[PDB]
RNA sequence: GGUCGGGUCGAGUCUGGGCUCCGUGAGGGGGGAGAAGUCGUAACAAGGUAGCCGUAGGGGAACCUACGGCUCGAUCACCUCC
RNA sequence: AUUCCGGUUGAUCCUGCCGGAGGCCACUGCUAUGGGGGUCCGACUAAGCCAUGCGAGUCAUGGGGCGCCUUGCGCGCACCGGCGGACGGCUCAGUAACACGUCGGUAACCUACCCUCGGGAGGGGGAUAACCCCGGGAAACUGGGGCUAAUCCCCCAUAGGCCUGAGGUACUGGAAGGUCCUCAGGCCGAAAGGGGCUCUGCCCGCCCGAGGAUGGGCCGGCGGCCGAUUAGGUAGUUGGUGGGGUAACGGCCCACCAAGCCGAAGAUCGGUACGGGCCAUGAGAGUGGGAGCCCGGAGAUGGACACUGAGACACGGGUCCAGGCCCUACGGGGCGCAGCAGGCGCGAAACCUCCGCAAUGCGGGCAACCGCGACGGGGGGACCCCCAGUGCCGUGGCAACGCCACGGCUUUUCCGGAGUGUAAAAAGCUCCGGGAAUAAGGGCUGGGCAAGGCCGGUGGCAGCCGCCGCGGUAAUACCGGCGGCCCGAGUGGUGGCCGCUAUUAUUGGGCCUAAAGCGUCCGUAGCCGGGCCCGUAAGUCCCUGGCGAAAUCCCACGGCUCAACCGUGGGGCUUGCU
């Protein structure tokens, strides 16, 4: 009668309806998803924050207090929310703010990508360091502090300034809503 | 898995009119006889007796017939180890 | 089935050794010994995981054989002996002295000390026969086994503690279970809590004693009589967390 | 092919309601695969052409009776070796276990020898076509996964230092020269000459040379260069052919004694030396000249007795539908021959030879019988006495047997004469239908089975029509059916010819089937052959035993042959009593 | 009897069935018939779960009797009301609660004798 | 250790009595679909004898008759409550 | 997401069932690039049968020998002797039971190895392997004679152990049939002062006793399926007296006394089933499952019985019956894979007859170390899960969501190579080189239900159809082309469980006409019960002590690139019991 492993994703209740579809469709186009699989996964991220904070309203003391602490300082540390938040502001927040997170994303911002198409492929093909860390995993959730340490490898062509493709990003230095 | 005994034809309830193919398969496990409908247009020409076929249920509500096919609850799938969808549809020749 | 266990494994193992369960399948299994399985852990675990002198148990196996282990002022090459609560683990080709404790979280540890304090270990007491020649024979906590005379029969009691000067094994210093006397819990929800005894209440049948028990912040908590340690009359003197 | 099969004893025809047939689906959808005969008592009968297996039967009848076997069959498997688009083909290969003694049983034409060469590396498997020209390296990428990867590993990293002994021995022996004790000396690395000799028995032919060797004294040289190379892997084909029982014995002590932490694997034909020498013993079945698949270890009894019943019980297999039988049954005259080949003296002491009478010739390895052959054929005359009627038509078929034609089968017979494949004869019908050559006719003789090829040339031999046939060795590199085909042929057409036939061989089992009569040759090996007038047959085959102090005991139920341990209550009942091969 | 282990019965009289065989620890042994003998007092040694001992004593001969802390070796003459078995006075069979006739009187066993291997007893004062 | 016995736990082996279980299976029964068929027209409108329940008897078949009940009965003639 | 949608009519509202839509499990069609992690892979049918090999050995510091080193030192070899082989490993047949879980008990018991303490090691004697001579037997196996040792075996005594009786009351305990002291009578009755060194000391060892520990045995309270078309069951059965037996209490067994015990709150009987921790599902309540990891139990073809040992009624030991198979010289002998691999067979339904003791551990050993199909390492496999790939950038054009061309870039993946990695290897990781090459399907396309007023074919045929329903010459519903939608290295089909289902209803359903109020009454158990006062404090509530293993679940924090995974800690879970 074993653990099993199981997905850390949940698929929807239907398959076949107009709104979901629509809206999904948008936001796998903004962010250049390659999945509905990979959009679940930060949706569910953002059911889990939710339904704890759920629980932790209706809570009581001594533990739900540890977990509301645990909670926000988790959420400041992950950019969701500022240091002076609540669990309010966590029912407030959106799977776009996650997505937000990601570094396909803040690649497409931090002006190194040009595209999120492009910045999937300089994570994935090796270009992106954080905190000198290569990552290779677009899905990646950036940390606050780590968002300022984005960079391009050290054994990157495009850190070489020379580099062509580095040229056309910069001549096209852009950011803000990703 | 069952042995083919025959190929018969069966005809749809009231409203339509068809002759749904369709055969008499000895099951081994115990050595009972059902009948299987034969998805496909050919199927039942790409299908000969002495054959070994598998023996899927046919869906319906319980566990059951379905459509306008009366007394059947069994689908054939596969014969003598080849999918009959691909016998159907020309791929993947049979062996005998 | 057909009798006794040879074998342990490490997800069924003891609850208070710091051992890392889900690693490997197997666990090395506490021979019998001074103390119970409950309140021990392997000297293998001791000198491979606690301090770190070896990666391998060959390599441990080896020191246990050369002879730089002791415990309680004994050579012990056994990888399998059992070390328990309040044991003196010493080594002195670096001259470190530990005392095996158990922590607030349940577990055993090293807590550091030095020689003159290395040089003891207190024993509860536990019980007391009346063997042949009218002799009293001690029957303490680590499983050892105390001589004494019908003249100090009753200055020795069986909840009481004994400092104990080991390599040699001469009793100083009796500590009473008495109000005031300073004690150390064991074992239960209150486990590294430490302070003086307050109220003892006895509970017909079988049923254990229990003590009130005053820590230094002024709270008052409970625990059994037989998890309530002596360690000093008004101060622990033994150097405990 | 699974079909189905009846024990017959616990079939109740009565008292069962016939659930077999009645829940056939072949009896039900018309056909007939079960029905009731009287061929047996009422009993069903079962007909594989139409059986599809399935069990219904078998778990339908009451009284467990009716069971599910397994036929062979040239559909399933991952072809090891093709020698040719349509010519024969190979299923699996033996492990050669580290420490054992692999035996290696089959029949005539099923891959043994092949085998030998994939395991020896003479040869690479390609899998498919015979084309293709890769060998080494995809063949390991394509064995990965199994532990015969390892042994080809170090085979083709030729980290171990094989030897082969081959199944041609004369093949073999054109490619030596000097005497033995030099050709010893200059082959040994691990000095045990002396123990080979005691083994052997090589005193007397240690000085003689290689080119003047009788058969067996050759292979007796060959086994022996073999056993003295040192190497890891030590293969043997058909080490006791052209040997006596008592050297064959010999020989296998010698392999089993010398050979004890090696990879050892034995093709051998006699199911005596196979159940001595052999610690397992793996079988190899399907249809001569088609395919070849090979069994489970089997243990040498258990594989032996398997090999005989036909059934193999791991894989369910009946590869044969009947069992092995071990049946049971003037014109010149001379006078006596002396004669001498620099040394060992030879005496015959003259016989009648009646009508068409079969003459067996018995005696070691080492006296005569091949010189006498040779002298009667004419390539040497006597240093005394000769033959009458001289200036016969005569035949001939010595013991050099190896691939020099380059034609094919057909030619080989067509040169031979017009009987040999005209199926207007009884001659064809007879001979070489069952020893299925019309199979082979269009098959190149250089790549032959030694079997095969010895069926040819016998076929030869008996289709030029004669008056005096001589066949030495003719049950060479052959297995027992065929044994036991080959001399009903010879007895068949000598008896239509009315002609004499002077067979030399080893097997007294062949003797015992047809000889009439036999002759014997006593003395000294390599000194001194003293035969004697033809002798009936249990009192040469006395002789020839009570020589060489060998006994024999045959199942009754059967007639299967086999050696009894010296000094053992039958070998010394059977000797106070003079019943030597009963 | 070998088996003494549970009853195949409940209480409410219903069936037990074994739902394992039956352990060596759980069996019995043939019993000691402590009978009197003529002469050579009679015993075996039993070995036991653990190694352990039992002296089993098959023929008593001489039954230490005891009175108020004095005890002798009386030579032991017949058995007399057994309250466990009436066949063991007819059979002359020794046991704990039976009376001996023997010099010195009549005495009441105190001992086990197919346990302990000796036979003792108390004087019955009359 | 054998050979005689005398005790015991004792599987099994023969058998007779029951009790079910299973594999079959003659010959009777009804049931469900279907096919168009055959005899009639029972029921729904007062369905052309109002229908239905219970019991009983009878009848090719739907069904009929009797006794007691019900309206889940239509219509027109009365008194009454609305 | 605490959800609805389609279907009874000419239309409507209901009831109600069917179906869709979700997740998980198993088989399965088509298809398939990569890596990592993990408690996955002959459990479902056959606890059916098994070819081969391996799965338990170790100690030369117990003993005498045989051999090799020219000998010394030393090396090897078996044999006797010890210790272990009762663990581990596999399977779930049986079992509805103190089998399991949990709380407790054993003052009613056993425990080799281990720890502590306290003591002791005295005096004799003997045999027999190995070896030597001869063998027998087909084998399996086995005989006779000679010779020899021991930490082998026997004896004697001293200690000690057990019983009983008397009395003293020193010990512990909640409580003494216990321990202890003195005295009596008895029965049983040890030991290796052995071996090695740096030898006059040290090390490893032998026996007894007291305790402990470890591991078990046994007892009890509570707790957890179905059936009344199973209602009475039990005869050593319930109890007692006395015994025997057992390690130990016990009707466990016996003799003798009595008539109890269980039961409608369901006994007995039958059916099914290893139990649990856990798992799946679901908003939850709940429903369901209980192969894989841990704990316990049971079993080793079926059945029964024993030896030896601390421990077995003994998976790789013994004996018999039944049943089957193998070898045989027909005299006899041997085997039962539910160990790892591998096969047969069964089936819809599951891998390699690989590598290594390097880790973890076990056993042996003074130790070094040796062995271990446990374990680990690999490989095979659409087992689960995590991370990714199948290109990206500009310009220009298009039937502009995307494609095509022209130029540029990158190289995760592919190819090759080097280092590290590894027990060795492989993978992985770092680096070099080459090059957009090397890499997308499956289903659906009338409505449920996202997506075609397109085309060609067939023409009530063929066919589809989960349900509704389409199809009889203009078919968006079959087949096909083009297109499009959904998911995507996966997507579909079949079966099963949960959900849907307030179609099992405690939460939370209904009973005039739809399924459903006994024909009516009376009453036993059961359940529900007016108001005040007093008490108790059983339920109930609070607080506190001890327990309810670990893993699993939630959370944070840390380490493998993040993750999955792992660890630290906090919390929860176990129906709870006390
Ligand atoms: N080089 C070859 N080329 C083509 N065919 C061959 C070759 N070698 C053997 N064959 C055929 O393959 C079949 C079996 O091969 P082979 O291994 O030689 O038989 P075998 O087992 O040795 N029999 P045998 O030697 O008679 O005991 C024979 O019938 C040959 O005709
Ligand atoms: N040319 C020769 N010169 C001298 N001696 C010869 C010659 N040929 C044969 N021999 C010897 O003659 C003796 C017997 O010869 P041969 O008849 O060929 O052997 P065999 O008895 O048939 N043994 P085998 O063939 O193995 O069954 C052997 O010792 C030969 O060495
Ligand atoms: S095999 Fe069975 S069914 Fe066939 S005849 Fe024999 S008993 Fe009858
Ligand atoms: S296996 Fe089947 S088809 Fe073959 S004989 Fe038996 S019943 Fe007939
Ligand atoms: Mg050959
Ligand atoms: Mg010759
Ligand atoms: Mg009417
Ligand atoms: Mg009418
Ligand atoms: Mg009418
Ligand atoms: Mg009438
Ligand atoms: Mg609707
Ligand atoms: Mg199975
Ligand atoms: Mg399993
Ligand atoms: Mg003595
Ligand atoms: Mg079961
Ligand atoms: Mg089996
Ligand atoms: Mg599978
Ligand atoms: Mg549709
Ligand atoms: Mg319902
Ligand atoms: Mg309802
Ligand atoms: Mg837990």
């Amino acid at each position: 009668d074993p653990k099993r492993q199981r997905k850390k994703y949940e698929t929807p209740s239907h398959p076949w309806i107009k709104e979901r579809l629509d809206r999904e469709r948008v936001i796998m186009r903004k962010y250049a998803l390659k999945n509905k699989k990979e959009l679940w996964r930060h949706e569910t991220q953002l059911k889990e924050f939710r339904r704890r904070a759920r629980r932790l309203l209706a809570a009581r003391g001594k533990q739900a207090e540890v977990e509301r602490v645990q909670l926000l300082q988790r959420l400041n540390r992950l950019g969701l929310l500022p240091a002076d938040a609540v669990l309010d502001d966590v029912l407030s927040l959106t799977v776009e703010d996650v997505l937000d997170r990601r570094l396909q994303t803040i690649v497409y911002k931090k002006g190194l990508a040009r595209t999120p198409r492009q910045a999937r492929q300089l994570i994935v093909h090796g270009h992106i360091e954080v905190n000198g860390q290569i990552i290779r995993s677009p899905g990646y959730l950036v940390l606050k502090a780590e968002e300022d340490t984005i960079t391009y490898s050290k054994t990157s062509p495009f850190a070489r300034e020379s580099h062509p493709e580095r040229m056309v990003i910069e001549q096209a230095k852009q950011g803000g809503e990703a | 898995k069952g042995i083919v005994l025959e190929k018969i034809a069966v005809e749809a309830k009231q409203p339509n009119s068809a002759m749904r193919k369709a055969v008499r398969v000895q099951l081994i496990k115990n050595g009972k006889v059902v009948t299987a409908f034969t998805p496909g247009d050919g199927a039942i020409n790409h299908i000969d007796e002495h054959d070994e076929v598998i023996i899927e249920g046919i869906g319906g509500p319980k566990g059951g017939s379905m459509g306008d096919i009366p007394g059947i609850r069994y689908k054939v799938v596969k014969v003598n180890r080849v999918s009959l969808k691909e016998l159907v549809k020309g791929r993947k020749e049979k062996p005998r | 089935r057909k009798g006794a266990k040879r074998h342990l494994k490490r997800l069924a193992a003891p609850d208070q050794w710091y051992i890392s369960r889900k690693r490997y399948k197997w666990a090395v299994r506490p021979r019998p010994g001074p103390h119970s399985m409950k309140t021990s852990i392997p000297l293998l675990y001791i000198v491979r995981d606690y301090l770190g002198y070896a990666k391998t148990a060959r390599e441990a196996r080896k020191i246990l054989n050369e002879g730089r282990i002791l415990v309680d002022g004994r050579v012990r090459r056994d990888y399998k002996f059992p070390v328990g609560i309040m044991d003196v683990v010493s080594i002195p080709e670096t001259g470190e002295h530990y005392r095996v404790l158990p922590n607030r979280i349940g577990k055993l540890v090293l807590h550091p000390i030095s020689e003159k304090e290395a040089n003891i270990k207190p024993l509860r007491i536990s019980n007391k026969r009346m063997v042949k020649g009218a002799k009293v024979q001690l029957n303490l906590h680590d499983g050892s086994n105390h001589l004494v005379t019908v003249d100090d029969k009753d200055n020795y009691r069986t909840a009481y503690t004994v400092l104990m000067k080991v390599p040699d094994r001469e009793v100083i210093e009796i500590l009473p279970f008495d109000v005031g006397a300073y004690v150390f819990v064991t074992r239960g929800k209150n486990v590294a809590r430490k302070g003086k005894i307050v109220e003892v209440r006895r509970f017909p049948m079988g049923w254990p004693d229990v003590v009130t028990i005053e820590d230094e912040n002024g709270e008052l908590f409970d625990t059994l009589k037989e998890y309530a340690f002596v360690v000093g009359k008004e101060k622990p003197e033994i150097s405990l967390p | 092919m699974r079909v189905a099969v009846i024990n017959y004893d616990f079939c109740k025809p009565d008292k069962c309601n016939l659930e077999c047939i009645n829940f056939c689906p072949v009896d039900r959808s018309g056909g007939k695969a079960i029905e009731l005969s009287e061929i047996v008592k009422g009993k069903p009968v079962i007909y594989e052409e139409t059986c599809i297996g399935c069990g219904i039967c078998v778990k339908k009848c009451p009284y467990e009776a009716i069971s599910i076997v397994n036929l062979p069959d040239e559909l399933e498997g991952e072809v090891i070796h093709r020698y040719k688009v349509n010519g024969f083909k190979l299923f699996g290969l033996p492990t050669p276990k580290n420490n054992t003694i692999l035996g290696v049983l089959g029949k005539n034409g099923v891959g043994k020898t092949t085998v030998l060469k994939i395991l020896a590396g003479e040869i690479i498997p390609n899998f498919g076509d015979p084309n293709s020209k890769v060998g080494k390296d995809e063949v390991l990428k394509r064995f990965r996964g199994k532990e015969i990867y390892n042994y080809f590993k170090e085979l083709y990293s030729n980290e171990l230092k094989i030897v082969h002994k081959i199944q041609y021995v004369e093949y073999a022996s054109k490619f030596l020269k000097g005497t033995v004790n030099e050709i010893l000396t200059k082959i040994d690395e691990r000095g045990k000459k002396d123990e080979v000799k005691e083994l052997l028995n090589m005193t007397n032919l240690w000085n003689k040379d290689a080119n003047i060797l009788s058969g067996g004294g050759l292979q007796r040289l060959l086994v022996a260069a073999s056993l003295l190379r040192e190497a890891d892997v030590y293969i043997f084909d058909a080490p006791s052919s052209y040997l006596d029982v008592r050297e064959r014995m010999n020989m296998a002590k010698a392999i089993r004694e010398l050979l004890k932490n090696k990879y050892v694997i034995v093709v051998d034909h006699d199911l005596i030396v196979l159940d001595y020498l052999t610690d397992l013993i793996h079988i190899i079945y399907g249809e001569s000249s088609v395919y070849g698949r090979v069994s489970k270890s089997y243990a040498a009894r258990v594989g032996i007795n398997n090999f005989l019943k036909g059934y193999l019980p791991a894989e369910n297999m009946k590869i044969r539908p009947d069992e092995i039988k071990f049946m049971l049954k003037t014109k010149m005259k001379w006078t006596k021959i002396i004669k001498k080949l620099g040394d060992f003296q030879l005496v015959v002491d003259n016989g009648e030879a009646k009508e068409g009478e079969i003459i067996g010739i018995l005696g070691p390895n080492g006296i005569g019988k091949t010189t006498f052959a040779r002298i009667l054929v004419g390539e040497i005359t006597a240093d005394e006495g000769s033959v009458t009627p001289e200036k016969q038509i005569l035949s001939y078929k010595p013991q050099r047997i190896f691939p020099n034609y380059d034609g094919t089968v057909q030619q080989y017979l067509e040169n031979a004469s017009k009987d040999a494949l005209s199926t207007s004869s009884w001659f064809f019908e007879e001979v070489t239908k069952r020893l299925n050559l019309h199979r082979l006719l269009e098959s190149n003789v250089n790549d032959l089975s030694g079997g095969e090829l010895q069926k040819l040339y016998i076929a030869a031999t008996l289709a030029k029509e004669a008056d005096l046939y001589v066949l030495d060795a003719p049950s060479s590199y052959l297995d027992v059916e065929e044994r036991y085909i080959v001399a009903k042929a010879i007895k068949r057409v000598t008896r239509e010819r009315k002609a004499v036939t002077f067979i030399i061989d080893h097997d007294l089992s062949i003797h015992d089937y047809i000889a009439d009569r036999i002759i014997v040759f006593k003395g000294e090996p390599e000194k001194a052959g003293l035969a004697t007038s033809p002798v009936t047959l249990k009192t040469g085959m006395n002789e020839f035993l009570r020589e060489l102090e060998v006994t024999f005991r045959r199942d009754a139920e059967t007639g299967r042959p086999r050696v009894n341990k010296i000094g053992s209550y039958l070998d010394r009942v059977q000797k106070e009593r003079g019943d030597y091969y009963s | 009897a070998i088996w003494q282990g549970r009853s195949l019965k409940k209480p409410s009289g219903g069936r037990i069935i074994l739902a394992r065989k039956k352990r060596k620890r759980e069996l019995g042994r043939e019993p000691a018939f402590t009978r009197v003998g003529e002469e050579k007092e009679k015993k075996k040694i039993i070995r036991t779960y653990g190694g352990n001992r039992k002296v089993r004593l098959i023929e008593a001969i001489y039954a230490n009797v005891f009175e108020n802390g004095k005890g002798r070796k009386v030579k032991v003459l017949g058995v007399v009301e057994n309250p466990a078995n009436r066949q063991y006075v007819r059979r002359d069979i020794i046991t704990k609660g039976a009376i001996i006739e023997t010099e010195a009187g009549r005495a009441i066993v105190t001992s086990r004798p197919g346990q302990d291997g000796v036979v003792n007893a108390v004087l019955i004062k009359e």
